[PDB]
């Protein structure tokens, strides 16, 4: 059980493991699920953000944000967590517009966001950010590309991956579909009856789908979903859902 | 006689720092292993590859790295301490050619990283960067090195090293190629390395599943052996 | 004790749980009761003035801020405080530098990147003070509740604090009116909110009550004993 | 694994624990089920038992909605701390 | 329940049917439990 | 287990309360015996002495002191801690007379000395400031803008407007018997009379001339405090 | 517990470390000091040096300024850093407002030093208690007593260190305003609540006396033994 | 006594503090190493032997010069021996810079001490692992010197610690006399190294420099080979 090694994030196990770094995995484990799918030209982002009371405004929350104008950012773990390294992350992208005066590449912008919050993993007094969250863009001249980064630290590159407690269980219904050749327009409705699939209706029900893409359908640009296609993926939900 | 094991920076009686074994261990659980070899003009660094599923994206989960045009590295350990390390690497290489004017060797650079790891080690500001690194490249008048450096801050050049998993076999198979005291030419330096990770994983890789970098003398570049090379290389060695 | 995974911030519960934040979130459980109901145009904040003694003045919970917007505090008198000094600043400088009202949504990113901060860092304790934030920008009125853990929400409505499930689900009961009522009508939703809250043996009276309304063209007017007197009389009476 | 009482879970326990109650039909145990966010388990025995020694406090009435809704805000906070320098 | 056994008679609740006055020395259990044995017009009962 | 939250100030029990705050809060009935009371025609501080020994100096016993000539004092807790809050108080009010000139309310004054006080967790304590809660109940009154006016500050940095407020040892016994003893319409002589009976049916001693310390402040003239004949002159009549 | 923690209410509500600190004078030696018409007495236990110790740097008794003295129970290092910091703000204070610094003001500098040095963990609070006389410009006589607590308060006469208690009932018990009408009935008050304590008498007793700006001199061994000899004589005159 | 072996700023009520203590004796397990000072020089030597000839030998040097007339061997950690280099270079080339003057070795020392005896005053920074052996010829005259993790540094005729310092020291004192020359200082040397080497030293399983009138030179590995066949 590790008693006298996990008070802090400095100190290893006799298995040499920093606890703190695996409890992190274990919140977001226990956190909400999200998928992301990358597209031939663009990515594509989904949310299943549950409505915990009626009370709250639609939209509150939002959780599929955009770090740059073509990159994106979805993020599974703790809200305040989310919103800190979404910050963070975006002054990234903005020191690096300043001071390099182009476009931040998804690997770069990965990398410089995994070594931060790798900073705040190994100090004493700090707290590794636990929340995993996504990369996503579209380039023109460079591609596309998706990055999942959890408290970790490890950013490595996933084709299209999800977090939250479903992650096994998207897994496995996510390498069902075939992913390489078609575009949003053919990934939305996968996208949709995935995260419908996930979700459990008996126990943590009241949920909504917010979904967000990135890629040349809007010029590169992120942005969520058209409200046409949004009711359009969730026609194709509840036709395919059954 | 123990509790001791707590801070980085408290000396345990006897004088053993618990918490630096504890990162040593550390280095282990990634659950991965690498080698190097060294040859007269060449020195060829391998190491095995993981997926848990083909969802991933394979161009960026390599584990060997390129420090300077013609310096490259390769590590095991935690991951995010590896970037986290690689990325001081590149830092403390570009800072050199910009004091100093030339490329770093690879002996200054495993000190000066090392020195790093160190003074982290030393006081308990920072978790030591449990992360083992391997460092290769060519200097003149002394041909290849191969250097490796580990969280204690502790440096050395190995004719061939391992790391990871299976550090201790691997290290007595490559005491057993090394003691028959052969020339170790480029091909045969690398097939001596996959058929060391081959016989101490008893696994007979297929080919997609190890990433190797060589730097030779001819090619001062550190090159990233492709998919080709390696193909050709391996399946040669299965045939050979 | 196993409980030793609550006593700072920066430690994680083996369930990944910070119990630290989680007892930030229930101290603003322990303040007193405040509902915010908003229309098409107006944004109303009610909430439940308490006294320390009857010979002494009740506590102010409805905090002006800026013209257009305001807050409604429950929890601690100190963090509430600060905040409401750094929002009055913030606000200002939004003003001074760009001439417009600060928005509702940015007010509440930056408080939560400010309340983050205690969360995340070792040093100052979490902000345990639940805010209610109403306002008016370029898409009409907002109600905006950051809860102690760093968190908000955009909610049509939210009660806070002691009893506050009450109202919750006498909100919940009575959506369906909110959005298309006018100023008097809302008042009084939010009235019968508070009086849901409030047990049997007490009533709101002119001293225990505090109402503040904000909307398009109407400044974040807050209302007391003689001001609350009018939007009383329309007040119905207790369904006892 | 024995997760958090559901709202139907409640319902039945309290109705169950309460059989031996006379309590009428004017209840709603739905709504209490919807309020009891939290409230897990032996917290029947609060709510529920304490509910019927409550319609004791409450003047040995019939076992309606009023008291089930005071041990649902009670249960075990039902100690009011009444706490200063909280604003 | 013992001077109102009707109220739970008809409220169909079994009387309470046992009680445990928890508290530190000289607080008073003993000294409450005799008067309230006083005042419920039944006998005392005293067990060391 | 309460004892790994008392520890240290910024901490949260599980019932989200804070610990250091309260034990703060309830080391003010260390001190001594702290009544104001609000009249339309002003306000009147009683307080008591607790004179160790008669060989004691009674003007170095400081229990109400002058921020301001137009406001006044009452304290109960620690003398330093009191001592530098009132010391901040004064250069505050001379502050507001510096940057305004004018004469600066007194629900104001308790802003600013709850601006000092409630920073104890706070980051700019770097070139060094309170690094504990200010062990001090303050009880402030004077006349402004809006006539006679009595505030009552918690070292938690809290304040209330009250009429009539008893801080210090007996601050319960004192605010129940101001309960039932206040009237909206008193003067400022009965009031006085009816302080000092609160305080006689409170003080552990009997009171003389060194037993109370008395202050008044009116809208017609400044702070004053009841000398040695005054302080006679209000308590023969008790 | 609560304790061991300079800056942590206990529940009761008590800085038990400075309580602790002030626990610490009375292990220290007696200090009484009374202010007259128009003297200031200062009189200390001294520790009778056994062989070897050199008596001038002993010193217990020291004047903060020219207007100003003060004797102190507590450590020693503490007492000679709060000497030198305190005297040190005379000066200063007489660099800015060029008049000689009354007795309040540097009373209230030395209370503000030590309450400042208690309220903050990684610094120990002065644990010694200082009294502070001297006159003003006006010549009136003032007495106050510092306590490591980082207060102050006005004494006529008080007293510190071990066997204060005694020396402080000795006080109430004898203070009279006839007993100090002149100059020689404050000392003879002095002597004898001295020698309550340390009846020794002779030696191990230093006497400081201050009139209106005389620049004290500290009574020298040649007339303690003369005014313990009028002691003894005033002592067998009322038996 | 066991609550205050865990700070290097609270004292032992008996004694001193431990962790001093702890970290000498790290030291006393470190690689054997021996300094001899004879009538014209000084020599030290320390054992290199490690598993897994693989290691690169020529890679790390355990003897280092600090100046053109200074040199230094260590027992105990790794690193720590390479941060007190650094630190040791620095110093004695910010007193070369001040004064133009080659620095006295006497004043090296003391100012290392000073430098590792700083990592003692304050808690959160653990003492060097390491003990110095300094060795420099000035003035007509070798000089020998220890430097300590406490921070005390000594003189020494000929002394040896590490593993087996014990049984080293016995052997010096059981062999060394005031009129030693050079080489035979070098025999005595290699001679301690070999009476708890455990494994044959070859020519470069041990590391030796030697300092004289013409300043501190590390020996080369022919001139090691030709030393360990002459003792044989
Ligand atoms: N609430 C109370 N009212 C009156 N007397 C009390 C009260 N509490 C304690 N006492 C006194 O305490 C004394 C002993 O109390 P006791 O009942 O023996 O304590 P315990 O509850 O530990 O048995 C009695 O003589 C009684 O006078």
């Amino acid at each position: 059980i590790g008693t006298g090694y996990d008070l802090s994030a400095s100190t290893f196990s006799p298995d040499g493991r920093v606890f703190q770094v695996e409890y992190a995995m274990k919140a977001v484990e226990n956190s909400s699920t999200a998928i992301g799918i990358r597209c031939k030209d663009g990515v594509v982002f989904g949310v299943e953000k549950l409505v915990l009371s009626k009370l709250y405004e639609e939209g509150s929350n939002k959780r599929l944000f955009n770090v740059d104008r073509h990159v994106g950012m979805a993020v599974a773990g703790l809200l305040a967590d989310a919103r800190s390294l979404a910050d963070i992350a975006r002054e990234e992208a903005s020191n690096f517009r300043s001071n390099f005066g182009y476009n931040i590449p998804l690997k770069h912008l990965a990398d410089r966001v995994a070594m931060y919050v790798h900073a705040y993993t190994l100090y004493s007094a700090v707290r590794p950010f636990g929340c995993s969250f996504m990369l996503g863009s579209y380039s023109v001249n460079d591609g596309a590309q998706l990055y999942m980064i959890d408290p970790s630290g490890v950013s490595y590159g996933y084709w299209g991956c999800a977090i939250g407690k479903a992650r096994q269980a998207a897994k496995t219904e996510i390498e069902k579909l075939q992913m390489k050749e078609m575009t949003c327009r053919d990934i939305v409705k996968e996208v949709a009856k995935i995260i419908y699939i996930v979700h459990d209706e008996v126990k943590d029900k009241a949920f909504e789908l917010e979904l967000s893409w990135v890629g040349e359908l809007t010029n590169g640009r992120h942005e969520i979903v058209p409200k046409d296609i949004r009711e359009e993926a969730e026609k194709y939900a509840k036709e395919s859902l059954k | 006689s123990a509790g001791f094991d707590r801070h980085i920076t408290i000396f345990s009686p006897e004088g053993r720092l618990y918490q630096v074994e504890y990162a040593f261990k550390a280095i282990n659980q990634g659950g991965l292993t690498s080698v190097a070899v060294r040859g007269k003009d060449c020195a060829v660094i391998v190491t095995q590859k993981k997926v848990p599923d083909k969802l991933l994206d394979s161009s960026t989960v390599t584990h060997l790295f390129k420090i300077t045009e013609n310096i490259g590295c390769v590590m095991t350990g935690m991951t995010a301490d590896s970037r986290s390390q690689v990325q001081r690497a590149r830092y403390e290489a570009a800072n050199w050619k910009y004091k100093y004017g030339y490329e770093i060797p690879v002996d200054m650079l495993c000190k000066r990283i090392a020195d790093i790891s160190q003074v982290y080690t030393q006081n308990a500001e920072m978790r030591p960067l449990g992360c083992c690194m391997i460092l290769i490249g060519i200097d003149e008048e002394q041909g290849p090195q191969v250097y490796k450096c580990d969280p204690a801050g502790y440096y050395c050049g190995f004719k061939a090293t391992a790391a990871g998993v299976k550090q201790t076999e691997s290290t007595s198979f490559l005491e057993k190629k090394v003691k028959k005291k052969f020339d170790w030419t480029f091909e045969q330096t690398v097939e001596t390395a996959i058929t060391c990770l081959s016989t101490v994983l008893s696994i007979d890789f297929k080919p997609s599943e190890i990433e190797v970098g060589v730097v030779t003398v001819e090619n001062p570049k550190f090159r990233i052996l492709t998919e080709a090379e390696i193909d050709a290389h391996l399946v040669a060695l299965a045939e050979r | 004790f196993r409980n030793q995974y609550d006593n700072d911030v920066t430690v994680w519960s083996p369930q990944g749980r910070i119990h630290q934040i989680e007892y930030a979130m229930e101290a603003v459980k322990q303040g007193s009761a405040t509902v915010g109901l908003k229309s098409k145009t107006h944004a109303v904040l009610v909430a439940l003035k308490r006294a320390q003694s009857e010979l002494a003045a009740h506590q102010k919970k409805i905090l002006h801020v800026d013209n257009h917007i305001g807050i409604s505090i429950a929890g601690l008198t100190a963090d509430a405080r600060l905040l409401c000094n750094f929002m009055r600043q913030e606000c200002l400088d939004s003003r001074f530098v760009f001439d417009r009202p600060l928005p509702v949504s940015r007010l509440v990113s930056l408080i939560g990147s400010k309340t983050q901060i205690p969360t995340q860092r070792y040093g100052r304790r979490p902000y345990g003070v639940g805010l209610l934030i109403a306002g008016y920008d370029d898409m009409g009125p907002h109600i905006f509740q950051t809860c102690p853990s760093a968190n908000y929400f955009d909610c049509r409505a939210m009660s806070i604090g002691a009893r506050s499930q009450s109202a919750r689900t006498y909100l919940e009961r009575h959506m369906s009116e909110f959005m298309e009522c006018n100023l008097n009508e809302l008042v009084k939703h939010g009235l019968r909110a508070l009086r849901e809250t409030l047990p049997a043996e007490q009533d709101l009276t002119t001293k225990n009550v505090s109402i503040g309304i904000v909307g398009k063209d109407l400044e974040f007017t807050i209302y007391d004993d003689d001001d609350v007197s009018p939007f009383l009389e329309g007040l119905e009476e207790r369904p006892q | 694994e024995f997760p958090m009482p559901n709202e139907e879970a409640r319902a039945r326990i309290m109705q169950i624990h309460s059989r031996k109650m006379n309590v009428s039909p004017d209840v709603n145990y739905e709504e209490l089920a919807r309020c009891t966010d939290d409230f897990n388990g032996a917290q029947c025995k609060a709510v529920c038992v304490e509910a019927g020694m409550i319609a004791l406090r409450r003047g040995a009435t019939e076992l309606t909605h009023e008291d089930y809704m005071e041990g649902i805000l009670e249960v075990q906070a039902k100690k009011k701390a009444n706490l200063q320098y909280y604003a | 329940p013992l001077l109102h056994p009707e109220r739970f008679v008809n409220l169909g609740i079994e009387p309470p049917k046992g009680v445990l006055l928890f508290g530190p020395p000289g607080t008073g259990k003993t000294l409450c439990a005799r008067a309230v044995a006083n005042r419920t017009d039944a006998c005392f009962i005293r067990v060391i | 287990t309460r004892s790994e939250y008392d520890r240290g100030v910024n901490t949260f029990s599980p019932e989200g309360r804070l610990f250091q705050v309260e034990y703060a809060i309830e080391a003010i009935k260390l001190g001594s015996t702290a009544i104001g009371i609000q009249t339309s025609e002003g306000v009147c501080l009683a307080v008591e002495k607790r004179i160790t020994s008669p060989l004691m100096e009674p003007s170095s016993i400081e229990k109400i002191v002058e921020i301001d000539a137009h406001i006044g004092c009452a304290m109960s807790g620690l003398i330093k801690d009191a001592k530098t809050l009132i010391d901040k108080a004064r250069v505050e009010t001379q502050n507001h007379w510096f940057t305004y000139n004018e004469t600066m309310t007194v629900e104001s004054v308790t802003q600013a000395v709850s601006n000092l006080a409630l920073q104890f967790g706070e980051e700019d304590a770097d070139p060094g400031a309170m690094s504990r809660p200010f062990g001090v109940a303050l009880l402030f009154g004077g006349v402004d803008e809006k006539g006679p006016q009595l505030f009552h500050m918690d070292p938690s940095g809290t304040f209330v407007q009250c009429d009539a407020r008893a801080i210090g040892s007996a601050s319960e016994g004192a605010q129940s018997s101001l309960q039932e003893v206040y009237h909206k319409s008193m003067t400022l002589k009965e009031a006085i009379k009816s302080s000092l009976i609160i305080l006689k049916q409170v003080m552990e001693e009997k009171l003389n001339a060194t037993n109370i310390e008395l202050a008044t402040v009116q809208p017609g003239q400044n702070f004053h405090m009841f000398t040695k004949e005054e302080l006679e002159e209000v308590i023969k009549d008790i | 517990s609560y304790d061991r923690a300079i800056t942590v209410f206990s529940p009761d509500g008590h800085l038990f470390q400075v309580e602790y600190a002030q626990e610490a004078v009375k292990k220290g030696s007696t200090a009484v000091g009374v202010r007259g018409r128009d003297i200031v007495v200062l009189g200390v236990e001294k520790k009778s040096v056994a062989k070897l110790q050199d008596e001038r740097t002993v010193r217990k008794i020291c004047a903060l300024d020219d207007n100003v003295c003060m004797a102190f129970a507590g450590l020693t290092a503490d007492a000679r850093i709060v000497i030198n910091r305190a005297r040190v703000e005379c000066q200063s204070h007489r660099l800015t407002v060029e008049d000689p610094v009354t007795v309040e003001y540097i009373t209230r500098y030395i209370a503000s030093l030590k309450q400042r040095y208690t309220q903050s963990n990684g610094r120990r609070p002065f644990g010694i208690s200082a009294l502070i006389v001297g006159f003003d410009f006006d010549g009136t006589p003032r007495l106050y007593q510092t306590d490591p607590s980082g207060t102050y308060h006005a004494w006529k006469a008080n007293a510190i260190g071990r066997g204060a208690k005694s020396v402080r009932e000795f006080l109430e018990k004898n203070y009279t305003d006839e007993a100090i009408e002149t100059d020689d009935l404050t000392i003879k008050l002095v002597i004898k609540a001295l020698l309550e304590v340390v009846q020794s008498g002779g030696k191990n007793i230093e006497l400081a006396v201050m009139r209106r700006d005389q620049s004290l001199k500290i009574l020298n061994p040649e007339e303690i033994e003369k005014y313990v000899a009028e002691i003894e004589k005033e002592k067998e005159e009322n038996e | 006594e066991r609550g205050y072996s865990f700070s290097l700023t609270t004292f032992s009520p008996s004694g001193k503090l431990v962790q001093i203590e702890y970290a000498l004796a790290a030291v006393a397990g470190g690689a054997p190493s021996v300094g001899i000072k004879a009538a014209n020089g000084v020599v030290l030597a320390t054992e290199k032997k490690q598993k897994s000839i693989l290691y690169d030998e020529r890679s790390v040097h355990k003897v280092e010069p600090i100046t053109k007339h200074i040199g230094l061997v260590y027992s105990g950690m790794g690193p720590d021996y390479r941060v007190l280099v650094h630190r040791a270079r620095k110093l004695a080339q910010q007193y070369y810079l001040v004064y133009q003057e080659p620095i006295p070795t006497a004043q090296l020392v003391q100012r290392v001490a000073s430098v590792m005896q700083e990592y003692t005053q304050s808690g959160g920074v653990r003492p060097f692992g390491v003990s110095l052996l300094i060795c420099g010829w000035n003035e007509g005259r070798p000089y020998l010197f220890q430097s300590d993790p406490s921070g005390a540094y000594f003189a020494w005729k000929a002394t040896a610690m590490g593993k087996n310092y014990v049984n080293g020291k016995t052997f010096l004192e059981k062999r060394y006399n005031e009129d030693l020359e050079l080489e035979d200082a070098i025999h005595t040397a290699i001679l301690t190294l070999k009476e708890s080497f455990e494994g044959q030293m070859t020519e470069d399983n041990i590391e030796v420099g030697i300092c004289n009138e013409a300043g501190f030179r590390r020996l080369t590995p022919t001139e090691v080979k030709d030393y360990l066949a002459a003792i044989a």
